[PDB]
């Protein structure tokens, strides 16, 4: 660009115009010069801060995905994070998330407590579920019902403030042995 | 010449754009009238003694939404942020900076809230997003025999939940998915 | 936290030469000193549209909420959508729209008007006569009200199920015993204290409202973003009126005041100037841009942390011990209910 | 590479006007024309240029021959047909190989297809020309080159342009450039395979913007739109507040050239039409200013002599003069800034 | 992990001209190009 | 001189570069070339 100019090489300009009058000409071609020059050196400045964010957050997620698993939700890939494996880009990284997704489900029953004998019954770990006729507790993202003992559960209450209670019978391997 | 682009001379101002009746309050001392960046928006007729509007006499930008060259040659036009009610006019009347002229069939009018639409077609079905258009609206390309369509972005499909007092759903199976994350 | 903010695309030729040839000719010695400004506002437009993308966009299905609102006790009507306002906003979201005024909201079209404008022109049509514009965003501030209702749907009537896989069901009782479960309460004890607990969320969603009405601006964030992209554009609107050094401010003045060869140098002076201030403000735009990218990264990973689950991680999901959290639209911005 | 140039090409897809022959009208020149003419073995010698065609202004000649060419720029009376007459002003003779080229493979149905185009842009007369026997139906659909084949720097005035003929015993495709910017699609070997112009379509224009043949899709924002203002109005105000002009000039008593009354005029507009309609003037020479360029200007004072004086005298009245009144009775400054009017 | 930078709080008048009022006068045919500077430094002061 | 940096005036045209021969296909009204950006590159010998 000849940036308001005689021309737009300076060898030629030398080669065509004295000192005294070529030095406001050559002046010209500096101040455009430089000032493209600091564009493009701030622009590189931005580009790489957002390049060091990234970063960032890519080196966040090697050291958590890879070493280690992460309880974060939607951080190492769309679901249930179980493990990641890196791979080596050009002038990046590339990751292989390996989610856990659950699959088909089902309406059974649920109720927030079990009351054997007056006494609220709560599950440990997991919901009680109901096939419909018979009550069972299972864990939450997959369906293991399991009869309801005295382990699977913690007793506290009094039967009277928990809402939507179901009655049902719960088991215990002591009273048999 | 009012309501209508015309170079204004107005005693030794120079512009460009459109003027109309006003109801300013120009004070009898007052020849000028300007806003906050001090541009020039109200002038007094120096052989009337009415008040006059500067407006600016269009200011938009074109944009074109096109699929790949190597899948067809058919192209749609973006003008951007203006009521193409005006283009149209202002394409009858051909004082159009541009010279590209593209068809006008008048089922390719788009009256859109970023600007109007020109050579597409609305389709009031819901597709997922192709190219961007704004204001929640699509373009993509699509078989009828082959054209391009306008559409309104659909945010996915469309489902409800059945929430009760005491149902649950677990899932009796899992899968594995491995995604990538560059 | 903001997410977004107006997206600038102005055009260098006319903004420095307005609808001269001469000075066109001119500026076209300068190089591709436009292309790259151009390149660099349609940028940062992009990524104001990835940015709220990335905020909202997190829920592939659209879930409604079902016809009867009974959760347990818990009174949500202040924060679900109201049918009987014609946008389908929640009263939250109506506060919020109403306490932010946008000096450009862009999608005007209020070409038309400024010639209409009968008092002094605004802001808008001052902006419009020398070379700027604003293009409207791709998201309508409607169908993100939707993304929102769908988002809040999923986390009362599922849990945090749906941001996982498919979207399950869940009463409102056990989910929140399971968030109890997750800090380290029983949930007998949830179970127990029900009523108290569901007054006490009730008094709170009411003083949160009285809270942001009363407030002289707590919203000070999207207000200060608001105002640091007019008061730039404006300045950058003013910056015209500069002789910069030369006879007179007014290209046309110059030009048909003064003949071409001695005008140069003065028009060469105009130009230098308007586009130096250009330049100025496009850099600033770009670290605002990327100022407000890194906010709504921040919002995103809240959002799918917080609203999409429950965050061990202590102060990030406001201070306390975290159980979930609301999303609720705001012009420019996300509002986050811990 | 895909260099983008802006320079004077004939459109893409623009309207082309077909003659034929079994008089010649004189087609207009203005920013080039676009020639073609296909042929069995010759039917076309030349072409010339120039206005008025006569012998007033210098024209063009630019017939061939069988082993050469005849370009002149000279000042040609007549011919309305031994192609020119009157010699008067020749210059400028040029001569080199024959712009035909004619080849045939031992049949008549290679028909060579010619395109010529000329231009001057500051003088400098370029013709460039491609030779090939195509299809040969019309002018072609797949795209060719024009190698330049003279440039050379006639530096006069061309308005209308003519073509000559041949003797014997479905040409003349004619097309007006226009100055737009275009793309050059360059061969490896350097040679143009293709070229798109960035004024006919939006496709145009979204690959003209990016300079690339391949598109992707998406959008594209390539432009500025503008409502070109249709008319152009100039108001000033209201005020006429006329000039004295009137009274100074009808006067009945103009004071003798050695008491020259002095009017001094201010405060009023100075309309030269009360001037011009008032004397029917014999000297109206001015010197700081023109008699047309006055109704456009702004001064800050104005001094009105008048004085009647003889015939001669009124050649006498001028800055840097001599004799008895333009040394004793009136002298008017060498710089002086005005005008004399004299009737 | 360092938490602030030192405050500055330069001046256009008195930077650019000391003490000349030619000088400021032909800045001031500028514009408000320097205002921006100086609410630029405020902000950055504010943000540390 | 071929294959040797050296300080080149070739019809007025100055410069400083290492000639060589190229194996390009100038046609014969042109006379300097270029490259991509816009710099004298390819200089056919006006003798030669
Ligand atoms: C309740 O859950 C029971 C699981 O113990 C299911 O009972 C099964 O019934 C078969 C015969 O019907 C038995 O042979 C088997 O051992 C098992 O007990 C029962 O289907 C289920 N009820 C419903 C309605 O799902
Ligand atoms: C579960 O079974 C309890 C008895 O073991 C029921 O308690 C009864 O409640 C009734 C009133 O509803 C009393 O009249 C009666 O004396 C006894 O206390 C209890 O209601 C029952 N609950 C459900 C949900 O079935
Ligand atoms: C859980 O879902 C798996 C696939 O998502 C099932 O595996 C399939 O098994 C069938 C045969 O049963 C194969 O044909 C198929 O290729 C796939 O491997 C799996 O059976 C299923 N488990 C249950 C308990 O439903
Ligand atoms: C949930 O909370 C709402 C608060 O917005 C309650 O609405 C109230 O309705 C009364 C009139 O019935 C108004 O006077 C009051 O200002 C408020 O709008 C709503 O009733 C409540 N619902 C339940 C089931 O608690
Ligand atoms: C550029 O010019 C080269 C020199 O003729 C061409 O190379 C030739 O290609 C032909 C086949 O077309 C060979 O038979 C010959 O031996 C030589 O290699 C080259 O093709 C050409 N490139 C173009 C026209 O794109
Ligand atoms: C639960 O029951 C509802 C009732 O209509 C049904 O729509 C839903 O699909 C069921 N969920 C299942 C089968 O997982
Ligand atoms: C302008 O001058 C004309 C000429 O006499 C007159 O008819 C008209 O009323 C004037 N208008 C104004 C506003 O002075
Ligand atoms: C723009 O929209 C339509 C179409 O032109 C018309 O009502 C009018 O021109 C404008 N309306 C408003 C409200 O600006
Ligand atoms: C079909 O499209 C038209 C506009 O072309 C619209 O008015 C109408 O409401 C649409 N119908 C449906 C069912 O969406
Ligand atoms: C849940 O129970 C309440 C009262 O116990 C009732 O009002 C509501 O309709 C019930 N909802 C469902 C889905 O069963
Ligand atoms: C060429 O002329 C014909 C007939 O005069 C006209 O219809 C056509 O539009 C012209 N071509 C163009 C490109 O306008
Ligand atoms: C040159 O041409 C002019 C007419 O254009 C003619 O009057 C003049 O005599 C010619 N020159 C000669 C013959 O001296
Ligand atoms: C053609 O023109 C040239 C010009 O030098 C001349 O020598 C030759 O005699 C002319 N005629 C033929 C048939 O070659
Ligand atoms: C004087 O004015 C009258 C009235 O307009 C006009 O008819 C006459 O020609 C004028 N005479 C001179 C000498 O200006
Ligand atoms: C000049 O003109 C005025 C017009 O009123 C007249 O009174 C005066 O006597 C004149 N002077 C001479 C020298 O004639």
């Amino acid at each position: 660009s000849k940036f308001g100019a005689i021309s737009s090489v300076l060898n030629d300009i030398l080669s065509r115009l004295d000192p005294p009058e070529a030095e406001v000409q050559i002046d010209r071609l500096i101040t455009g010069r430089l000032q493209s020059l600091q564009t493009y050196v701030t622009q590189q400045l931005i580009r790489a801060a957002e390049i060091r964010a990234s970063a960032n957050l890519a080196a966040t997620k090697m050291s958590e995905c890879v070493l280690g698993q992460s309880k974060r939700v939607d951080f190492c890939g769309k679901g249930y994070h179980l493990m990641s494996f890196p791979q080596s880009a050009p002038h990046g990284v590339v990751f292989l998330h390996v989610t856990y997704v659950p699959a088909q489900e089902k309406n059974f029953t649920t109720a927030p407590a079990i009351c054997h004998d007056g006494k609220a019954h709560f599950p440990r770990e997991g919901v009680f579920v109901s096939n419909g006729t018979h009550w069972f507790v299972t864990q939450r993202n997959f369906y293991e019902p399991q009869i309801i003992t005295t382990d699977n559960t913690f007793v506290s209450g009094n039967c009277d403030v928990v809402i939507g209670i179901v009655n049902n019978t719960v088991y215990d391997p002591l009273q048999l042995e | 010449v009012k309501n209508k682009c015309v170079n204004f001379n107005f005693n030794g101002l120079t512009g460009t754009g459109v003027l109309t009746k006003s109801n300013k309050k120009f004070l009898p001392f007052q020849q000028f009238g300007r806003d906050i960046v001090d541009t020039t928006d109200a002038v007094r007729d120096p052989q009337t003694l009415e008040i006059l509007d500067i407006t600016p006499c269009s200011f938009g930008g074109v944009s074109v939404i096109t699929p790949g060259t190597n899948t067809s040659n058919q192209v749609a036009v973006l003008y951007q942020g203006v009521n193409c009610t005006e283009v149209s006019v202002a394409i009858h009347a051909d004082q159009l900076t541009p010279t590209w002229r593209v068809y006008s069939t008048g089922s390719n009018v788009f009256q859109t809230r970023a600007g109007c639409l020109i050579g597409a077609e609305y389709v009031n079905n819901s597709y997922e997003c192709d190219i961007p258009i704004g204001a929640g609206i699509c373009a993509s390309y699509q078989t009828q025999s082959q054209s391009i369509i306008a559409y309104t972005m659909s945010l996915g499909a469309e489902n409800s939940v059945a929430y009760s007092n005491n149902s649950i759903a677990i899932p009796t199976n899992f899968t594995i998915s491995v995604t990538t994350e560059i | 936290l903001p997410v977004s903010m107006t997206k600038t695309s102005v055009d260098c030729t006319m903004y420095i030469c307005g609808d001269s040839t001469e000075c066109s000719n001119l500026l076209l010695q300068y190089g591709s000193f436009c292309t790259q400004l151009k390149r660099a506002l349609t940028g940062i437009a992009v990524e104001q549209d990835k940015n709220t993308q990335e905020v909202f966009a997190q829920v592939k299905q659209i879930y409604k909420t079902p016809p009867i609102k009974y959760f347990g006790g818990f009174n949500f009507s202040q924060i679900l959508p109201d049918p009987s306002k014609p946008s389908k906003r929640s009263p939250i979201e109506d506060l919020l729209f109403n306490k932010v005024t946008l000096a450009d909201a862009g999608f005007i079209k209020q070409y038309g008007d400024c010639l209409g404008d009968i008092a002094a022109r605004d802001l808008i049509c001052a902006q419009k006569f020398n070379g700027l514009t604003v293009l409207p965003p791709l998201l309508t501030d409607e169908m993100i009200a939707q993304y929102t209702s769908a988002l809040l749907a999923g986390t009362i009537t599922s849990g945090w199920t749906f941001g996982a896989g498919p979207a399950l069901q869940i009463p409102f009782p056990m989910q929140m015993a399971y968030r109890f479960n997750g800090i380290g309460v029983t949930q007998n004890v949830l179970y127990e204290n029900q009523k108290l607990i569901a007054n006490q969320f009730n008094s709170a969603i009411g003083k949160i409202q009285d809270s942001l009405f009363s407030t002289p601006s707590a919203l000070g964030k999207l207000q200060d973003v608001v105002n640091h992209n007019a008061q730039a554009l404006n300045t950058l609107v003013k910056q015209l009126s500069s002789k910069f050094g030369a006879i007179s401010s007014v290209l046309n003045d110059i030009l048909s005041r003064l003949d071409p060869p001695e005008a140069e140098v003065q028009i060469d002076r105009l130009i230098t100037g308007r586009l130096q201030s250009l330049q100025t403000y496009v850099t600033q735009q770009l670290i605002r841009a990327a100022e407000i990218r890194a906010s709504a990264n921040l919002a995103a990973t809240k959002m799918s942390e917080c609203v999409l689950g429950q965050s061990k991680r202590v102060d990030f999901c406001g201070k306390g011990y975290h159980l979930m959290s609301f999303p609720q639209s705001a012009p420019h911005g996300v509002v986050f209910l811990h | 590479v895909l260099h983008l140039t802006q320079d004077l090409f004939l459109p893409f897809f623009s309207n082309v006007t077909w003659f034929h022959a079994i008089d010649n009208p004189v087609l207009p020149f203005n920013d080039g024309v676009y020639f073609a003419s296909t042929e069995k073995s010759n039917i076309i010698r030349g072409w010339i240029f120039g206005t008025t065609l006569d012998s007033k202004t210098q024209s063009l000649l630019i017939v061939n021959n069988a082993t050469n060419v005849f370009i002149k720029v000279c000042e040609f009376q007549f011919c309305n047909d031994g192609v020119y007459s009157s010699a008067n002003n020749c210059t400028f003779e040029y001569v080199s190989q024959p712009f035909l080229m004619d080849l045939e493979g031992k049949q008549g149905n290679f028909k060579n297809l010619r395109e010529f185009v000329f231009k001057n842009i500051d003088g400098y007369f370029k013709i460039y020309s491609k030779h090939t026997p195509i299809i040969g139906r019309d002018f072609p659909q797949g795209f060719s080159a024009l190698e330049p084949l003279v440039d050379l720097p006639i530096g006069i005035n061309i308005t209308r342009f003519q073509t000559l003929l041949a003797l014997n015993r479905a040409d003349y495709y004619v097309g007006y450039l226009q100055p737009r910017t275009f793309l050059l699609k360059y061969n490896e070997n350097g040679t143009i395979t293709d070229a798109v112009d960035c004024a006919l379509d939006p496709l145009s224009e979204t690959k003209c913007t990016l300079k690339s043949f391949t598109v992707e899709k998406g959008i594209y924002q390539t432009s500025n739109f503008r409502v070109q203002p249709t008319e152009s109005i100039v108001r000033f105000p209201n005020v006429t507040n006329l000039c004295p002009f009137h009274e100074v000039f009808n006067a009945t008593r103009f004071a003798s050239v050695y008491a020259w009354n002095r009017t001094r005029i201010s405060n009023c507009v100075a309309d030269y039409s009360v001037l011009y309609n008032f004397a029917p003037f014999f000297a109206f020479k001015c010197y700081g200013v023109s008699p047309t360029k006055l109704n456009d200007l702004c001064f800050t004072n104005v001094y009105a002599d008048s004085f009647v004086i003889k015939g001669n005298e009124v050649s006498q009245i001028a800055p840097g003069q001599t004799g008895n009144i333009a040394d004793y009775n009136y002298k008017l400054p060498d710089d002086f800034t005005g005008c004399v009017i004299a009737w």
